[PDB]
């Protein structure tokens, strides 16, 4: 069947360039045009342009003229897209697509290639355990927190008790501030089982080869 | 550039219900409109093309119509797997463009948020920072207002909010609000408050603490 396989994620600094691929299979490459689409964080979709495999002819969205360059290698049934003079505004997921039936545009999509542009330096997160207010809390259930601040790049893997607690967990999307990410996670436990039955926040950040544990302890 | 505007950013429905999403083109685009469905972590998927034709394999519950500037996308009977983001697109003009999307969500009984406030961790203060965190969890609907109050005065500067998508299990929403100040400034105020305003109550849910008071 028709398949479009895109290359892996890339992380570069402002001013750099990147070249990604889109390998077609399951059909005769030169039989259809290859379109490219950009989707930025908030899920905003924008058309970048298209290339005609047989001739290499290209059509671009005026907005991306000079920023993106489309090319093809008929030999390997692969389409490429190169971005230059990158800026944080170029960070997004880029898709390649092909039409179907007759006139059914964007019927087939690649899985997308994530591009992240930032001047930030790899920074391991500061992990802070958040115990309840010193005063007291009500009820038999209690919520605890974990603040993961000042890291780069994404992602981090946060777990509670090494993953043993998941049901009452809420891990929020990270927020970018001054080139660094921050996220928080809360866990709610029942039956007055804290602090009697220990709870620890674990955070792994592969980019910095770090893994830290922070036990939640009553404030004293 | 032709702008495609969708009827809503979010829509709530129930399994078995009939739902319709509309899109308006800023200019006549004849019937060169398509509708896509997208799930988290996945690529968009073509459902309707040329305004009214179902793409190969698309279930009969999906239909669309329109020509000119006003288009409709309809799900005759919503199924659980249909909760996702839907986008319209026009390809009559250049460049072709997409609407901003409409997220179809599941309706459930209203639920007040569970609010918890957290003073800065001792470890963070040693670095000169002071983040006060407030979690507002498992509420419905998504509409909510959080405001911070320091010694009775409302504070907006230094506050960052983060939201989770509707939970797949209990259909509720959760939010985290963080007020970040320096240790220097944090140590010059006594009472810290995070109050949440939600339709489930005319009165705000207030969580507070006084610095250094144990």
């Amino acid at each position: 069947e028709v398949q479009l396989q895109q290359s892996g994620p890339v992380l570069v600094k402002p001013g750099a360039s990147v070249k990604m691929s889109c390998k077609a299979s399951g059909y005769t490459f030169t039989d259809y045009y290859v379109n490219w689409v950009k989707q930025s964080r908030g899920k905003s979709l924008e058309w970048l342009g298209l290339i005609i495999p047989s001739n290499g002819g290209t059509t671009y969205n005026q907005k991306f003229r000079g920023k993106a360059t489309l090319t093809v290698d008929k030999s390997s049934s692969t389409a490429y897209m190169e971005l230059n003079s990158l800026t944080s505004e170029d960070s997004a997921v880029y898709y390649c697509a092909r039409r179907g039936l007759t006139g059914a545009l964007f019927a087939y999509w690649g899985q997308g290639t994530l591009v992240t542009v930032s001047a930030a330096k790899t920074t391991a997160p500061s992990v802070y355990p958040l115990a309840p207010v010193c005063g007291d809390t009500t009820g038999s259930s209690v919520t605890l927190g974990c603040l993961v601040k000042g890291y780069f790049p994404e992602p981090v893997t946060l777990t509670w008790n090494s993953g043993s607690l998941s049901s009452g967990v809420h891990t929020f999307p990270a927020l970018l501030q001054s080139d660094l990410y921050t996220l928080s996670s809360s866990v709610t436990v029942t039956s007055s089982t804290w602090p009697s039955q220990s709870i620890t926040c674990n955070v792994a950040h592969p980019a910095s080869s770090t893994k830290v544990d922070k036990k939640i302890v009553p404030r004293v | 550039d032709i702008v495609m505007t969708q009827s809503h950013k979010f829509m709530s429905t129930s399994v078995g219900d009939r739902v319709s999403i509309t899109c308006k083109a800023s200019q006549d685009v004849t019937s060169a409109v398509a509708w896509f469905q997208q799930k988290p972590g996945q690529s968009p998927k073509l459902l309707i093309y040329s305004a009214s034709y179902r793409y190969t394999g698309v279930p009969d519950r999906f239909t669309g119509s329109g020509s000119g500037t006003d288009f409709t996308f309809t799900i005759s009977s919503v199924q659980a797997e249909d909760l996702a983001v839907y986008y319209c697109q026009q390809h009559y003009g250049t460049p072709l463009t997409f609407g901003a999307g409409t997220k179809l969500e599941l309706k459930r009984a209203d639920a007040a948020p569970t609010v918890s406030i957290f003073p800065p961790s001792s470890e963070q203060l040693t670095s000169g920072g002071a983040s006060v965190v407030c979690f507002l969890n498992n509420f419905y609907p998504k509409d909510i207002n959080v405001k911070w109050k320091i010694d009775g005065s409302e504070r907006q500067n230094g506050v960052l909010n983060s939201w989770t998508d509707q939970d797949s299990k209990d259909s509720t929403y959760s939010m985290s609000s963080t007020l970040t100040l320096t240790k220097d400034e944090y140590e010059r105020h006594n009472s810290y408050t995070c109050e949440a305003t939600h339709k489930t109550s005319t009165s705000p849910i207030v969580k507070s603490f006084n610095r250094n008071e144990c």
